[PDB]
């Protein structure tokens, strides 16, 4: 039959952020944290500490960042 | 001293040239100077003392 009314909701909002803004942006939020993980991964890589706590445990690229030579040829 | 190991000489090569040598060392508990065999931080003595 007629629709004499319009029911209706009004959502979950404070201000220009709402929850369904936030749903639509939420992986791309995560692949931007991924991104940015990434590029502090890039800037930390001559980084003594890192290298020695995550950046040696790469399968291929294990030993392409450690020292191969005798303690012999450093004065300290 | 330390800039010729791993360039040209071993470190006990570099170690024993430098230990033929004798620098100032720091003044004893009684204030009279002392000197010191070398080691690796110090420089290569020249001949002249001025």
């Amino acid at each position: 039959a007629y629709t004499s009314h319009l029911s209706s909701k009004t959502g979950l909002h404070f201000g220009r952020l709402s929850l369904r803004s936030l749903t639509a942006y939420a992986p791309n939020l995560m692949l931007w944290g991924g991104a940015s993980m990434l590029g502090l991964f890039v800037f930390t890589e001559g980084w003594p500490k890192f290298q020695d706590t995550l950046y040696k445990k790469i399968p291929l690229l294990g030993p392409t960042l450690e020292d191969h030579t005798p303690p012999e040829d450093k004065p300290n | 001293w330390r800039t010729l190991v791993g360039v040209s000489h071993t470190n006990e090569e570099v170690r024993n040239m430098a230990e033929e040598f004798e620098y100032d060392d720091e003044p004893d508990e009684q204030g009279n100077p002392k000197k010191r065999p070398g080691k690796l931080s110090d420089y290569i003595p020249g001949p002249y003392p001025n």
